[PDB]
């Protein structure tokens, strides 16, 4: 059920909420930093993703109007192209992010690069290279639709 | 003074004894490597995906989805749903929730994969505006 | 003011959780013995955790060796002043018990055939004196100490022993001439406890910090010492401060010995390795009063270094920047943090600095604390015991010899659990209470806590520190001592007059500092009287007034028919003060010197002779 | 001249009833010394004596006077006071502590903890006490570097929102590259059952790889480096036996 140190050390959050004693300050306080946020962000992308999959699988199902007439429920708006592929790119991201971001951690989780110098830059080469992979993936397909109306020789 | 109450040892913990009692056995480790691998072998599907389509993507993408979250959720939510902050008795209750959750993400997509547009499709069928 | 005040009994209660705190509360616990340790501070963060080239024993793992070859480096490095029988029991048990803390869990540096990495250090020599410089130091490369406590630490949670974290220890606790156990502080709540014990042990540390500049921990304020004056014992030798030679020159924080023994040395403005005329055969290996002094010297013979010509360098560059990191990291580290430097490419800025104290809680072989007259003897305090820094079996004399300190904690402390099996016998019970003990010694924290006078304790620590800083430090006149004498006593007045802001119990800092800057006076003024009377030049203490060594012969000369001179004119005797803690009068008297081995058939005795290195 | 001003974290529990508060401080820098904990010693010294955090040692080896300084966990006797005096450097903590009284947090929970390692060498075939060292390769003795420095401060388990949200079950980075520091000992025939200790879902594997722990230690370990190198033994790599005692040992 609980190892004897579990057991011991819930006697003691009790015992120390027995003298009302404050919580020490610690996320209002604590150094932004990349280790923790990058930890954040994996996190936040992780459930958002989960959340619309269940609020998409089960809002479309037990909803009576579907999917395909949610894509004319919006393009007849008169939607501005530049703001199509923000739409897109704050898509493709939290997938490309949470994959990469995903097995740098594997990596950690198997105690290879966990040096300072390699949590630093596996979080700069993850970050750039999710921007990279959602970037080119919404813009990509808006050359065989934005050169195909316009293209010269 | 001479007023003294007689005092008991302060609390602390006995490495010895209170580790000679309890001693189950129950590895959550081999359960732990299953749980990596899965979301490991689950990276060539995602750019897969992005190819390959059809029912049979849909199916497995949703399936194996489902349990990635599932998984996730229970992390998540063993995580923040603590006794200390919830009392027992809610702590039990959003264990639950991670389960029920669990369930109608399933029904959600298995029905949103036979009865509209599929998975795979509905992707296509937004990047294309 | 109110005070709620706490009942324990126990077999044996420990003040002080460090090196030779937890190595007695091992054997204790063990034996079966309900034991409590009553430390002031978690016990990690005792001073041992901070000790660096090693601890000694003739473990032969670079070189054959013999415990009896460390045992006369040890006789000598005491000059004659220490106690033959005590410095045995501690050569003897040095490599069992060095040994034992190898299975204890002890990550030790290691030599390629898989035994424990040994490293010379200051004053020591194999073979009587004839051969080289030996290599006895056992380390945990650069942390020994670290490593040391850390162990004993974890070891020690097997043993079951009832720990009380932050607990402060106010008096022990008297009921004629016999130790009952031990008052102290909670720091947490802010009770007060009482423990009825069989025995009591201190253990509490040095005071190192009596003085300005020194390497010792702001909870060095040798509290024990001050419960040993308190209940009424002489203290012993409380004049030989040991200056260590290489210490950091702005903030103080040691640089190892080690630095030394692996081959490392001292420099002047000059550029010249000046050790080699001071002391020809072991130069910059040297025993650290010897050394301490011959740099002082230098300094203020004019060819001192940097900005001010007022310390010295210890120039580590020219060894190999592999075997530097791989046997001197935390130096090495803490030079480019507090000196900011490379110690690959430049020397550290070092001065001596007040390391160690020889004086303190006197003691028998057997550990015991004893209260001598000369008409009976050393009489022994009934059931109570000291070992460690704050004792004085002097197993170091006048001068402790570099890393025999963390051998004589665990040695003695090891002892002191022996020694009370042997004699404690559990027919004995628990005593009990004399009509409210130590209502007094809850009385003196009242009178401080709201203590009210015109002159903060913060401002009397300085003054007290700076005085004995000038006064007592390498080299000292007649009356320059005197003259701090008069400075130290009108502070013991002044005593009065206090000044604190504090009136809480919850872990009241201020409150406990204060507490301290009490227990540091009486050690403070006692030392300087002791030091003020000694007209001779020995180990680490040294007139220019009495440059020669006062022994019973002069040991320059032949010695056949030479009349000994009586106890009362020779200096061959140990410093004994007894302090009246309410006035703060100081009469001396002088212990003879303990002459004999253990057994005459496994060591003979060791005959003094002029100390040169 | 040269006021630097400090913002500390202030409570009384004597305080009938009080809250936390901070609390301004200045300090002329050319009068004072140069690593926080001097700052600190100093105002209250000369400021206000009710100021109370633990040190002892003065080098940063005790363990005593960690704390969180400028946002980050570390040791007040070993981090540089800032220098830009019209920047305000802010002190609190360790953070998620219960505060005994100002910079004191309690520690009891974490000194609990490592004892539940069981961190001394124990040993399958008891052998006799003071009789002769054992066996070590020099090359596995140094398995222990990285590992037996950790002065026990609490600097990384205090910065690990895990160890926050559920120090009672989760053990923390601390104790645990020190309950590993026991198992890859070569001398420690325990590995075994040490890892059969913290087998479950809390103890060992609710760390989140977030990497506070190896980025906050002032004594420059890597404690992340060593959970994760537990994980490859609760599971998937097992551990190195002993190389063999040669002969004269
Ligand atoms: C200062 C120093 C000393 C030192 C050294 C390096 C430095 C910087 N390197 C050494 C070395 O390399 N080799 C060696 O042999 N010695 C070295 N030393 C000297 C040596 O470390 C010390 O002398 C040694 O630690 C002595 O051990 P001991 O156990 O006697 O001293 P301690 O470790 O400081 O013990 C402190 C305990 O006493 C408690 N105490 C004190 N007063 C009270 C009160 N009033 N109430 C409760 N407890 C008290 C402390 O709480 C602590 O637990
Ligand atoms: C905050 C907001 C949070 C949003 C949450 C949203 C939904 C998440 C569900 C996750 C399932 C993702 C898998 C689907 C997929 O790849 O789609 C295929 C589709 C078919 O293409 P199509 O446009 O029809 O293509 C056909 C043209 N022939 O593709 C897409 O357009 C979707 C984009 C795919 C994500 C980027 C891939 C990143 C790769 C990671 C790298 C690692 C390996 C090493
Ligand atoms: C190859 C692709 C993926 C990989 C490699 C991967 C990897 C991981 C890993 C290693 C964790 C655990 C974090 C930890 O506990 O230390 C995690 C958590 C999680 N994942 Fe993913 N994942 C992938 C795809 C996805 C997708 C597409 C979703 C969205 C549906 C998702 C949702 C979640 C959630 C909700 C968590 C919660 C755990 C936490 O935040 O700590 N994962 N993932
Ligand atoms: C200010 C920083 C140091 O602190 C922040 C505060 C808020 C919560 C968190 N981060 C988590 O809460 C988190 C994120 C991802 C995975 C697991 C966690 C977990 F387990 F709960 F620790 C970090
Ligand atoms: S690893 Fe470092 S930060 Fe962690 S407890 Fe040890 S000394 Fe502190
Ligand atoms: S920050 Fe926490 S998640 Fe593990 S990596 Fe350190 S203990
Ligand atoms: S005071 Fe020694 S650790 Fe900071």
């Amino acid at each position: 059920e609980k190892t004897p140190i579990q057991v011991w050390g819930w006697d003691y959050l009790m015992r120390q909420r027995a003298l009302k004693r404050p919580i020490a300050p610690h996320l209002t306080i604590y150094k932004p930093q990349m280790t923790w946020m990058v930890s954040g962000l994996h996190r936040v992308t992780g459930c958002a993703m989960a959340g619309t999959l269940l609020i998409g699988g089960v809002g479309f199902s037990v909803l009576p109007l579907d999917f395909t007439t949610f894509v004319e429920f919006i393009r007849g708006l008169g939607i501005p192209w530049v703001i199509l592929d923000t739409f897109k790119f704050i898509i493709a991201f939290p997938i490309a992010f949470h994959t990469l971001n995903g097995i740098r951690f594997i990596g950690f989780d198997m105690a290879k690069g966990t040096d300072i110098p390699s949590i630093y830059r596996g979080a700069y080469l993850v970050l750039g290279l999710a921007a990279l992979i959602s970037l080119a993936v919404v813009v990509y397909p808006r050359w065989e639709r934005h050169k195909k109306a316009t293209l010269p020789t | 003074t001479s007023a003294a109450v007689t005092g008991a040892a302060p609390p602390q913990f006995d490495p010895i004894a209170a580790e000679k009692g309890f001693k189950p056995l129950h590895s959550h480790g081999t359960l732990f490597k299953i749980e990596r691998y899965f979301a490991a072998a689950m990276v060539p599907l995602i750019p897969a995906a992005y190819f390959i389509h059809g029912r049979e993507m849909d199916l497995c993408l949703a399936l194996a989805l489902t349990l990635h979250v599932h998984w996730g959720v229970w992390g998540v939510v063993n995580d923040y749903g603590r006794p200390f902050v919830l009392g027992d008795t809610l702590a039990a209750a959003v264990r639950v929730g991670a389960y029920i959750f669990t369930a109608c993400l399933l029904a959600g997509l298995l029905y949103f994969n036979e009865h509209d547009v599929g998975l795979t499709r509905a992707f296509e069928m937004v990047w294309e505006l | 003011a109110q005070y709620k005040v706490i009942d324990h009994a126990y077999d044996v209660v420990i003040i002080g959780a460090g090196g030779a705190g937890l190595r007695a509360a091992m054997g204790l616990g063990e034996a079966g013995f309900k034991t409590a340790v009553v430390t002031k501070m978690f016990p990690t963060r005792s001073h041992t955790t901070a000790a660096q080239g090693g601890i000694n024993a003739a473990l032969g793992s670079m070189n054959p060796d013999d415990w009896k070859w460390h045992f006369y480096d040890t006789a000598k490095g005491s000059d004659w002043l220490g106690d033959q029988n005590a410095m045995h029991y501690l050569t003897r048990n040095a490599v069992e018990a060095v040994t034992e803390l190898e299975n204890f869990g002890m990550p030790f540096s290691r030599t390629p055939e898989g035994k424990i990495y040994q490293r010379s250090f200051g004053g020591q020599s194999n073979n009587y004196g004839k051969g080289g410089v030996a290599k006895r130091t056992c380390c945990v490369a650069d942390r020994t100490g670290h490593s040391m406590l850390h162990t004993l630490y974890g070891n020690s949670l097997r043993c079951h022993c009832t720990f009380f974290i932050e607990y402060f220890a106010l008096d022990l606790l008297m009921d004629k001439g016999r130790c009952v156990g031990v008052i102290a502080l909670c720091l947490e709540d802010g009770t007060i406890h009482r423990f009825r014990s069989k025995r009591t042990i201190v253990a509490t540390g040095g005071y190192g910090r009596a003085y300005f500049s020194c390497t010792t921990a702001h909870m060095n304020t040798g509290d024990g010492t001050a419960l040993a004056t308190r209940a009424g014992i002489a203290l012993e030798d409380l004049e030989f401060i040991q200056f260590h030679p290489t210490g950091i020159y702005g903030v103080g924080c040691l640089i190892t010995e080690g630095s030394r023994g692996e081959g490392g040395f001292l420099v002047n403005s000059e550029g010249e390795r000046f050790m080699e005329r001071y002391a020809p055969k072991a130069k910059d290996l040297a025993s650290r009063d010897v050394v301490s002094r011959a740099e002082t010297i230098e300094i203020m013979e004019g060819r001192g270094v940097g900005p001010e010509k007022d310390h010295i360098y210890l120039q580590l560059h020219h060894l190999p920047a592999e075997q530097l990191h791989q046997r001197l990291p935390g130096i090495s580290e803490t030079a480019k943090i507090f000196a900011g430097v490379d110690v690959t490419k430049e020397p550290i800025p070092v001065i001596p600095t007040v390391h160690y104290n020889m004086g303190g809680i006197p003691t028998n072989y057997k550990a015991q604390v004893i209260k001598y007259t000369k008409e009976g003897g050393d009489k022994i305090v009934p059931g109570l015991y000291a070992c460690g820094e704050c004792a004085c079996h002097s197993v170091h004399g006048a001068n402790r010899l570099g890393a025999n300190s963390l051998l004589d904690a665990v040695v003695f402390g090891r002892a002191c659990s022996i020694n009370i099996k042997e004699e404690l016998k559990p027919d004995e019970k628990i005593p009990e209470l004399p009509e409210g003990a130590g209502e007094e010694s809850i009385a003196n924290l009242d009178a401080v806590r709201y203590a009210n006078g015109d002159v903060p304790t913060a401002e009397l620590r300085l003054t007290m520190q700076k005085t004995m800083q000038k006064h007592a430090g390498v080299f000292r006149r007649g009356d320059i001592l005197a003259e701090g004498v008069k400075k130290m006593m009108d502070l013991s007045k002044e005593l009065k007059r206090l000044k604190t802001t504090d009136r809480s119990l919850i872990w009241n800092s201020d409150l406990t500092e204060s507490l301290e800057l009490q227990n540091l006076m009486l050690n403070a003024t006692q030392t300087i009287v002791a030091a003020e009377n000694r007209k001779e030049s020995r180990g680490a203490h040294a007139r220019d007034d009495f440059p020669k060594r006062e022994d019973e012969y002069d040991y320059s000369k032949p010695i056949e028919g030479q009349t000994k001179r009586p106890f009362e004119k020779h200096w061959r005797k140990h410093t004994l003060t007894k302090q009246d803690p309410r006035t703060g009068h100081i009469t001396l008297d002088y212990r003879p010197v303990i002459d004999k081995t253990l057994d005459p058939a496994e060591v003979d005795w060791i005959p003094p002779i002029i100390r040169s290195y | 001249k040269r006021i630097k001003t400090f913002e500390i974290y202030r409570f009384n529990p004597e305080e009938p009833g009080a809250k936390p508060k901070l609390q301004k401080f200045d300090v002329d820098l050319d009068k004072c010394g140069t690593m926080v904990l001097d700052a600190l010693i100093k105002i209250k010294n000369e400021v206000d004596p009710t100021l109370t955090f633990r040190r002892s040692c003065r080098e940063g080896i005790c363990g005593s006077c960690a704390m969180n300084i400028a946002g980050e966990n570390t040791l007040a006797c070993i981090c540089n006071i800032d220098q830009n005096t019209s920047k305000t450097t802010k002190i609190y903590p360790l953070p998620h502590m219960f505060v005994i009284k100002d910079l004191v947090p309690d520690m009891n929970l974490f000194y609990a903890q490592y004892a539940s390692i069981q961190p001394w060498l124990q040993k399958k075939t008891k052998i006799n006490l003071g009789e002769k060292q054992q066996y070590q390769s020099i090359k596995e003795q140094e398995k222990l570097d990285g590992l037996y420095e950790c002065i026990l401060c609490a600097c990384c388990s205090a910065s690990c929102p895990s160890y926050w949200w559920n120090a009672d079950k989760y053990l923390g980075p601390a104790v645990l590259m020190q309950a590993y520091r026991w198992i890859i000992d070569s001398r420690d025939d325990s590995a075994a059952e040490r890892l059969a200790r913290m087998q479950d879902g809390f103890s060992a594997f609710k760390c989140h790889t977030i990497m506070n722990c190896t980025k906050t230690c002032p004594k420059h370990l890597n404690p992340a480096r060593a959970i994760g190198e537990i994980k490859m033994l609760l599971t998937k790599m097992k551990t190195k036996p002993a190389p063999l005692p040669t002969p004269a040992n």
